[PDB]
């Protein structure tokens, strides 16, 4: 089953009230309305809480080979930057991010465990402007996505390094993040614009063999701004004064998702994005769910409709 | 008040920023000042000069961009039904731009019973301009707003269910783009009429997208569409074999196109275009029962499909592969089930017990069963009720097909009973054909409890 586990960052007109960590009591303006999850994580929680609990369990029972889907989202100002990444690089234990402790809990797991071999596959990936960018080479960019006959769906240009220990993922993870730095002095101006993804994925030997694979990711996604997000139950809306070509392009698809029938095949040609996902959701691993949130005081209906987004995930 | 070069360059002011800032850290946020430095400089605070009217209805117009610059829309919805207010008071143009955004500011609001309220008001002023009362002729620019709020009411009418209606109105938007890439809109309108069942103008936008490629128009993602158009040219044939079954050159058609689809599916990769592969081409193999040795022919034929299918596929194995591969199994079951039909057929109607003959169907027997035990192993021993249509498959196969010494029978068909038994107190839900199966297991347990005691001493 779905295992949804939800961070929220602390908004300091918030207009939510929790009862327990359950469940959140959300004032609305027609009428409060309560909602109720599996975990949803709050103010007073640390960093360390939810990464013991949440991502110690999940990260635990991903070892066994299943890939639990770890995963960072959000809006702007969600919250993600903080938690995972950090504000800037400027070793502080509790400023940097979640990212090096998993690095550090993984690798005490790695040669706890350790009795080819166990190996690491690491990946940062970056998506702006529907097209692939790898931090890095500057070279490395329009890298087009293939899923492999191996099972493991990747980027064709892209490739991945070994790494050791945590020590040398926090030097490559630094750097990524520093070409993120670098980047946002380039052509990526926003990070609610682009869909940078960093996905570790693990191997296992069992003794010498067969493989065992987890996959933790960090997406930062769109944020809160009103252009994308492929399917929405709230609009579905093209909304836009363009050329009706593109807007009619659009407007096909979303009539093929009319033209499906009263079996759903789960679509690959609408976005690259969502593939390097449907690998995810609807996998054959365990539906372990760790995502980040935030709601929002500003656009309240916006994050009324993450919120019923939380319920679609919940069914 | 506002005279004439005052006004004109306020316009290119306005149209400038507003039409350059998109192009492309808070530059829309300065664009947004600039625009609203436009709306200070308007001035807030026949007849009359109607001057004055087409420009406070296209600085309304402005205003409206404005809020859906800032989607902060509620005082410029406002004002922007006041504006269409004191026009409804009172036209050649005024009218449909106010209607365009009258439908944008409806379409903002969010609320479905409203937006769509305001919308058939806004066919009735469709029609009332279609009633026929400069860039070419004023009709360049009308045109292009006529595929504006011909693709809004498209989207109105996707916002409810309105299945013949959308898809006849976006009939009407890609024929009216076609007056003066949409091959997938043509693609969409004949997979419509898929989920459908009249198939004539289906083949009329299959010969429509046919001739938009062949004539393309030239002073690119087509690979996968026109695959797509292979797909729905044997979905139409896959349409005419149901209304024939639940004429050759029909065959011959569905045979020259799947051999041009294979080229075109075997040039664009892919990974799963290839399940698409034998999915339509195990459909075709298997609806086309007609005849006898040609019978025989096509199904040697998909046999060899499926031979070339395996020995990469045995290599590639995701967990998707056994989602997939399980399908496939199946379908290569049925396929199996009718060439056990086949075999007993050709066992009547031939001398089987040729040992050639007989050593190649033990064969596709023992292959049937190694199948079947892979279908075993997608259920981890150590969305069900075609399970439950295999167990009726590999009962019947416990049962009937064996012709070896009479040892492995009873114990067959004990496991099957067990099954069964599993079944029952692990669904306790109706099957679809598993009663036969429960009658034919009762009937099989005494005849094999009883016989083999008199034959097997
Ligand atoms: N849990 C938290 N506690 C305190 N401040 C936080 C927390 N999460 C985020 N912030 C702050 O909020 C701001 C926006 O967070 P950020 O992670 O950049 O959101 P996003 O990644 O969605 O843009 C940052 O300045 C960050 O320091
Ligand atoms: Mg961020």
């Amino acid at each position: 089953a779905i295992k949804v586990f939800v961070r929220i960052r602390p908004p300091a007109n918030l207009s939510l009230s929790v009862l327990s960590s359950t469940s959140l009591r959300l004032h609305s303006n027609p009428e409060p309305k309560t909602f109720t999850f599996d975990h949803v994580a709050d103010v007073d929680t640390t960093q360390e809480s939810v990464f013991a609990t949440v991502a110690k369990s999940i990260v635990e029972s991903c070892m066994s080979g299943y890939n639990g889907t770890i995963f960072a989202y959000g809006q702007t100002g969600s919250g993600k930057t903080f938690t995972m990444m950090g504000p800037s690089e400027s070793f502080s234990h509790n400023l940097r991010g979640v990212i090096p402790r998993s690095f550090e809990y993984l690798f005490s797991l790695i040669d706890r465990e350790k009795e080819k071999s166990f190996l690491s596959k690491c990946s940062f990936i970056e998506i702006y402007n529907e097209q692939i960018y790898d931090l890095l080479d500057s070279a490395s960019a329009g890298l087009y996505l293939r899923e492999h006959i191996k099972k493991g769906v990747f980027v064709v240009g892209a490739v991945e390094q070994v790494v050791t220990s945590a020590a040398e993922a926090y030097q490559v993870l630094s750097g990524g993040w520093r070409n993120r730095r670098v980047a946002s002095t380039s052509m990526n101006r926003e990070s609610s614009r682009s869909h940078a993804v960093f996905t570790i994925t693990i191997e296992s030997m069992e003794k010498c063999v067969n493989i065992r694979t987890s996959l933790l990711n960090l997406v930062d996604l769109a944020g809160s701004e009103r252009q994308k997000d492929t399917h929405a139950e709230g609009m579905r809306l093209k909304e836009a004064g363009n050329i009706n070509r593109s807007l009619s392009t659009l407007g096909q698809v979303i009539t093929a998702l009319v033209d499906v029938g009263n079996q759903r095949h789960v679509s690959y040609r609408d976005s690259k994005l969502t593939f390097l996902l449907r690998d995810s959701l609807g996998g054959n691993a365990k539906t372990a769910i760790i995502a980040n949130v935030h709601p929002g005081s500003r656009s309240f209906g916006e994050t009324l409709s993450t919120l019923n987004f939380a319920q679609r995930a919940k069914l | 008040n506002v005279p004439w070069a005052e006004v004109c360059e306020k316009f290119q002011a306005a149209l400038a920023l507003s039409r350059v800032e998109l192009h492309k850290y808070k530059s829309k946020y300065s664009a947004r000042a600039l625009l609203e430095e436009v709306k200070a400089l308007l001035g807030p605070a026949e007849g009359p000069v109607a001057q004055r009217a087409v420009r406070l209805a296209v600085i309304e117009f402005h205003l409206g961009v404005n809020h859906i610059d800032t989607e902060e829309l509620s005082a410029g919805e406002e004002h922007l039904v006041k504006c269409l207010r004191l026009l409804r008071r009172y036209c050649i143009s005024l009218c449909i731009q106010a209607q365009n955004n009258l439908g944008i500011l409806w379409s903002e609001r969010e609320e479905i019973e409203t937006a769509q309220a305001y919308l058939e008001s806004s066919e009735a002023l469709y029609n009332q301009y279609m009633k026929e009362v400069t860039e070419q002729e004023r009709s360049k620019r009308f045109e292009k707003v006529y595929t504006h709020n011909l693709y809004y009411l498209a989207q109105v009418y996707q916002h409810l269910e309105m299945f013949e209606k959308a898809a006849h109105y976006c009939h009407s938007t890609l024929k009216r783009q076609l007056e003066h890439e949409w091959a997938i809109n043509a693609a969409t309108l004949s997979q419509f009429y898929i989920n459908k069942l009249c198939f004539m103008e289906a083949r009329h936008c299959l010969s429509a997208a046919n001739v938009i490629f062949g004539q393309t128009g030239k002073i690119h993602q087509r690979k996968g569409e026109i695959a797509r158009c292979w797909i729905k040219y044997c979905l139409t044939l896959m349409q005419n074999a149901q209304l024939s079954m639940q004429a050759r050159e029909l065959f011959l058609l569905g045979q020259h196109y799947v051999f041009e689809a294979k080229e075109f599916f075997q040039i664009d990769g892919y990974v799963t275009d290839h399940i698409e592969v034998v999915q339509d081409h195990s459909a075709l193999f298997k609806v086309l029962a007609f005849f006898e040795t040609d019978m025989e022919r096509r199904c040697k034929m998909h046999k060899r499909r499926i031979a070339m299918l395996e020995p990469l596929t045995v290599d590639l194995n995701p967990q998707y592969y056994l989602l997939v591969n399980r399908q496939i199994q199946f379908e290569i079951a049925h396929a199996y089930y009718d060439m056990m039909d086949l075999k007993v057929a050709i066992a009547d109607r031939l001398r089987d017990p040729d040992s050639h003959i007989v050593k190649k169907i033990n064969n596709l027997n023992k292959s049937a069963l190694k199948y079947y035990q892979l279908f075993l192993d997608s259920l981890r021993d150590p969305v069900l009720r075609p399970a439950m249509l295999a167990k009726f498959r590999v009962a019947r196969l416990y049962g009937k097909i064996i012709t070896a010494d009479p040892k492995k029978e009873l114990e067959n068909l004990a496991t099957s009973l067990e099954h069964y038994k599993f079944i029952v107190d692990y669904c306790e839900k109706h099957p679809e054909a598993a009663q036969e199966i429960e009658v034919e297991l009762e009937l099989s347990k005494e005849m094999v409890s009883l016989l083999p005691t008199k034959m097997e001493r």
